[PDB]
């Protein structure tokens, strides 16, 4: 968000309207990583495996 | 009228080895360990999309 604000802050104005995609797109994928993610060897029922 | 024949002591046969042999026993099949391949597509899609 700070990469985001940082060009909106210098006026550039670029991800204005439909240029708004590129940020939204990636938070959610990162958002999806983070949260739930994979475990390791410590958790045995991995969904294959059960 | 005929020749006659006189049975010496017998020759010695070859002798026979019996053999006990116990087999090997087959190879396990590896159990299905999984590798979190959709962790790693969403990754280079994040880096890329960057």
């Amino acid at each position: 968000g700070g990469m985001v604000a940082m060009v909106f802050a210098s006026g550039s104005h670029v991800f204005g309207g439909i240029g708004s995609i590129f940020p939204l797109f990636m938070m959610v994928g990162i958002m999806m990583m983070m949260f739930r993610g994979m475990g390791g060897g410590q958790q045995q029922m991995s969904r294959p495996k059960l | 009228m005929k020749r006659g024949f006189a049975r010496p002591t017998p020759e010695k046969p070859p002798v026979i080895k019996p053999e006990n042999i116990v087999l090997s026993t087959p190879l396990s099949i590896p159990p299905p360990e999984g590798k979190p391949w959709w962790l790693i597509v969403v990754g280079v899609v994040v880096v890329g999309l960057l």
